[PDB]
RNA sequence: CGCGACGGGGUAUUGUAAGUGGCAGAGUGGCCGCCACGAUCCACUGAGAUUCAGCCCUUUGUCGCUCCGAUUCGU
RNA sequence: GGCUUGUGGCAGCCAAGCGUUCAUAGCGACGUUGCUUUUUGAUCCUUCGAUGUCGGCUCUUCCUAUCAUUGUGAAGCAGAAUUCACCAAGUGUUGGAUUGUUCACCCACCAAUAGGGAACGUGAGCUGGGUUUAGACCGUCGUGAGACAGGUUAGUUUUACCCUACUGAUGACAGUGUCGCAAUAGUAAUUCAACCUAGUACGAGAGGAACCGUUGAUUCACACAAUUGGCCAUCGCGCUUGGUUGAAAAGCCAGUGGCGCGAAGCUACCGUGUGCUGGAUUAUGACUGAACGCCUCUAAGUCAGAAUCCGGGCUAGAAGCGA
RNA sequence: GUCUCCAAGGUGAACAGCCUCUGGUCGAUGGAACAAUGUAGGCAAGGGAAGUCGGCAAAAUGGAUCCGUAACUUCGGGAAA
């Protein structure tokens, strides 16, 4: 079975051979599925506030 | 006086002139050296560039940082449906090089190949090879055909087969006029080569009969066209300062006072792209045979049931349904461009050449965006069947 | 074993990076990169794991106005791992060493790239998290 | 005989349309809980919009056109 | 630019002496023979109905008197490093502070940071810091107007559409089309590091290699866009300021109103892939072998032999040609 | 290049800029393509003057309210430090 990671921002599944990995100053590791999630993360947008993210849907019981 | 500082010249003088190629189909400039002790075999094949994707495999390179690790590498998909042999041609070795002795054609030629002989097929009467095909219908005519074949066996030193692609089987190409080329036959004696060629008349030769998995091949084709282009982009000369009067995308000095002429080694603006190129040492990672599990994107580690074509189709190409080759790296030309595959002229002995490939994952997400679903079913299940 | 593969170069000469050790220096000013043969007009540039010659523009007076070697441990320019993932850190950082690669300090603040740790065992010994 | 024009599906981008309803909403103004005002919020709604113009497949379905011509060329 | 080469630069001959011993490993005093036109002078032959006058930037090509790289000979060559000399110009010869500079000097990297030519290459290629008009200041000089291979600051850099060259583009090349041959021309790859050899050979010790092999990297070249990154008037979607259509809804105007994301296409050592093999030889070391009963790589005849050459491969394909 | 009179609404400190009403006007030869080079306007990963004679050019700053404001000074300033 393939090992797939999850996007820290959107929760999307990341398949092998791609992904953007950001190391925060506090040694936290963030995997982004694409530059859309990367930009919104660095713009300080909260996933809970974006309707399409998995975090929003889990908190709203979608 | 001498130039103040030294740097290498911009561009290569070995690819001159930088003109539009006088052909669209890649021409084989040199075939592999013939070894009579080996069985008769074809040396080249035609294909069509479908698109690119990336794969993941576990490297086995002792002494390397990647040993027993995974690496992601780009690959090109070349759709290679079987070719049809329609003729044979023999050459005699003369003091003025090889001279074409005779050309023997098959009795039946498809409509797709006949289109190659016309500029407007529909408006013509379609008389090509009609009178030629009749002499196969008489005993005296059959004897003449056999006599021509015996003439090749006696005098010919090089034998090449006339083969054309089944372009109709790839509807994405939107083309019905097939591509024809001469493919040299290596191995065996001259008589065996003629018998080998004549036996395939009107028959299909699969790509697997020419190439195989894990071998190095050469790709020949015409690069993507880009039209009139300036020196900075065409040759890679550095830009001039911002405050340059009359523009900065130029070569400042195009020559000394003497010789009182512009030399051919100076960068000049002109045609860029659509050049004939021959690229060496392209490893075959996978050969997909229709009707077999090798045609799908399954691997020993990834058991997801999916095809090679990414969801939504290969952009600007379509859906790959015929035999195809998965080639490491990038291929010359645009999507849909016919490319010529040739056996390597060198003896492949390096470890990279002999490395045994084992794919772990083949990406099939959409290439028309930031694709995140490998299959349409996965996407539908994600959105609750949408 | 094997040698390290090429990485995107994000730190040309005149780049000022943070000092990630406890030697007392607060930043490192890159003046050259070891192993660079160069090209006309091309600024020498360094990546994680490269040894560079630097000066301390801000720190203890004992370390200023001096040329010393240093090793890059973090960079902001994304670079490609062999597995196809592009990585980058939140800032650019380096540590002061001697010509033999031995750390002048004794501790490292923050994570360091795995590429640098493999080439410099002394730096990896004092590291906290190797990513 | 396929092509062409619609439409559909695939794919992708954005980020949840308009309308309706709400015992959501800081409060406020009247009447005797009712009524009026209210940014915003929630449900219908990963919705709506756009998607070849150089993306992919294609009648479930609709429609059109399939060729008036012109210029030359001979061992 | 030309003649000349005193001067500048480069090279040879003789051998007093230096070199612990020892003229000649490496040096060459006293003398003496040359070369060079990348120095500066000498001259005034060409140009005053005008050849744009510093340097840098950019770009190509050429030279060798070779800095590094390939192959070798010599040593006061143990090893390591270094020095002398040979074939050799294929490849490379960098990032910066100060100065208008040429020149110079320092910091740093590097296998190395060699030297030069091309109208002191290159201004209808740029730039205009300097020099070298007119404004102005200082110092010295002059009674003064003014002067200063003294300093200072501000000071318009024009024209190509002609011919040729060069770059690409059609056409021509005796019906038309397909598939090919091919003279000839161009041409390209490059250098380094790590591991292993090995703490081995060598050496009293200190110190301290190399081929093969493996894995990477530098410079360069040719492609390519799966992924990451970049570009937006997809004016694609959303948000938003001012105005405007009586409101709502939906739009429009502010030459792209602005902002976030943004597919596609294009694109970056900011991304990825690829970059080649025979023959003949140079230096040099040898074989057999006389001349010269011996000896001798040479005289006849042979061998090995390189970043060399030629071919092959790659690019083009002739008023060339075939099926 | 050439003197002067009349001067609406919105935003805003404002006959600033931007949009609108009265009045005026679409007058600048048109059509088709979207190569190089150019002119004008932009943007850009990481680095941040390493470019260059020289930060030339561009970018950054910018309104208002509150807080706070050094050296020096001719005591006025400096200061929107
Ligand atoms: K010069
Ligand atoms: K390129
Ligand atoms: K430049
Ligand atoms: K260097
Ligand atoms: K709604
Ligand atoms: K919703
Ligand atoms: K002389
Ligand atoms: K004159
Ligand atoms: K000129
Ligand atoms: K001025
Ligand atoms: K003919
Ligand atoms: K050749
Ligand atoms: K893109
Ligand atoms: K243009
Ligand atoms: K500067
Ligand atoms: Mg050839
Ligand atoms: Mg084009
Ligand atoms: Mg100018
Ligand atoms: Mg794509
Ligand atoms: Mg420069
Ligand atoms: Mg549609
Ligand atoms: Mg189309
Ligand atoms: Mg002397
Ligand atoms: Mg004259
Ligand atoms: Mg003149
Ligand atoms: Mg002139
Ligand atoms: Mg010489
Ligand atoms: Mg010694
Ligand atoms: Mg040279
Ligand atoms: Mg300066
Ligand atoms: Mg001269
Ligand atoms: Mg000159
Ligand atoms: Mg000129
Ligand atoms: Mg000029
Ligand atoms: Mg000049
Ligand atoms: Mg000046
Ligand atoms: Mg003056
Ligand atoms: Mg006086
Ligand atoms: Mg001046
Ligand atoms: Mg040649
Ligand atoms: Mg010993
Ligand atoms: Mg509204
Ligand atoms: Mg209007
Ligand atoms: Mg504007
Ligand atoms: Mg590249
Ligand atoms: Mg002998
Ligand atoms: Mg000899
Ligand atoms: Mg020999
Ligand atoms: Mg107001
Ligand atoms: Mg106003
Ligand atoms: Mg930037
Ligand atoms: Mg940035
Ligand atoms: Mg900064
Ligand atoms: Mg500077
Ligand atoms: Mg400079
Ligand atoms: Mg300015
Ligand atoms: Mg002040």
């Amino acid at each position: 079975v393939l090992k797939t990671e999850l996007c820290r921002f959107s929760g999307a599944k990341i398949y092998p051979g791609r992904g953007i990995r950001f190391i925060r100053s506090d040694s936290q590791v963030f995997l982004f599925v694409n530059s859309k999630c990367k930009h919104y993360f660095h713009n300080k947008l909260k996933p809970s506030k974006l309707t399409w993210t998995a975090m929003y849907r889990k908190q709203h019981k979608k | 006086s001498h130039r103040k500082f030294e740097h290498p010249r911009h561009g290569s003088l070995g690819f001159l002139p930088r003109k539009r190629a006088a052909r669209h189909r890649g021409k084989v400039k040199a075939f592999p050296k013939d070894d009579p002790s080996k069985p008769c075999k074809l040396t080249a094949f035609l294909g069509y560039k479908a698109g690119m994707t990336h794969i993941v495999r576990e490297v086995e390179k002792p002494g390397s940082k990647l040993h027993k690790k995974e690496t992601c590498e780009a690959v090109t998909i070349v759709e290679t449906p079987p070719m049809v042999i329609v003729g044979v041609v023999g050459y005699v070795k003369t003091p003025r090089g090889l001279r074409c002795l005779n050309t023997v054609w098959a009795q039946h030629l498809s409509e797709d190949i006949k289109r190659r002989f016309y500029k407007n097929w529909c408006k013509s009467k379609k008389k090509a090879f009609l009178k030629y095909s009749k002499k196969y219908e008489t005993d005296e005519g059959k004897k003449d055909i056999q006599a021509q074949l015996e003439k090749l066996k006696k005098y010919a030193c090089v034998i090449r087969v006339l083969a054309h692609t089944q372009i109709r089987k790839m509807k994405g190409l939107k083309q019905k006029k097939a591509h024809l080329m001469e493919i040299q036959v290596n191995g065996g004696s001259i008589a065996q080569k003629v018998d080998f060629a004549y036996g395939f008349f009107e028959k299909q030769v699969p790509v697997d009969a020419v190439f195989q998995k894990d071998e190095m091949i050469d790709i020949i084709g015409v690069t993507k066209g880009k039209g009139y282009e300036g020196v900075v982009t065409r040759w890679g000369v550095t830009r001039l300062p911002r405050k340059t009067h009359r523009g900065l995308r130029k070569v400042a000095c195009i020559g000394a006072w003497h010789p009182a002429r512009v030399s051919f080694t100076v960068a000049r603006a002109g045609q860029n792209g659509y050049h004939h190129r021959t690229e060496m040492n392209k490893k075959v990672y996978k050969l997909g045979k229709v009707g077999q599990e090798s045609h799908t994107a399954l691997t020993e580690f990834d058991r997801t049931e999916k095809d090679i074509t990414p969801i939504g189709g290969f952009p600007h190409y379509g859906v790959v349904k015929e035999d195809y080759l998965l080639i490491k790296g990038c291929c010359v030309g645009t999507k849909k461009r016919v490319v010529t595959l040739r056996q390597s002229l060198l003896n492949q002995t390096s470890r990279v050449a002999l490395e045994e490939i084992k794919l772990k994952f083949i990406d099939t997400s959409s290439k028309f965006g930031h694709g995140r679903f490998q299959t349409t079913q996965e996407k539908q299940k994600f959105y609750g069947r949408l | 074993a094997g040698n390290k593969f090429r990485m995107s170069l994000g730190l040309p000469v005149a780049a000022t990076v943070n000092c990630a050790d406890n030697t007392g220096a607060k930043n490192l000013y890159i003046i050259s990169v070891k192993g660079i043969k160069g090209r006309l007009n091309r600024l020498p540039s360094a990546c994680v794991g490269d040894m560079v010659m630097a000066t301390v523009k801000k720190g203890k007076p004992d370390l200023r106005k001096k040329v010393m070697p240093a090793v890059i441990v973090r960079q902001r320019k994304p670079w490609r791992r062999k597995d196809g993932v592009f990585m980058y850190f939140e800032d650019n950082a380096g540590v002061i060493v001697n010509p033999k690669g031995e750390m002048k300090g004794s501790a490292i603040t923050g994570p360091i790239g795995k590429e640098c740790a493999d080439l410099w065992p002394r730096i990896a010994s004092a590291a906290n998290a190797i990513v």
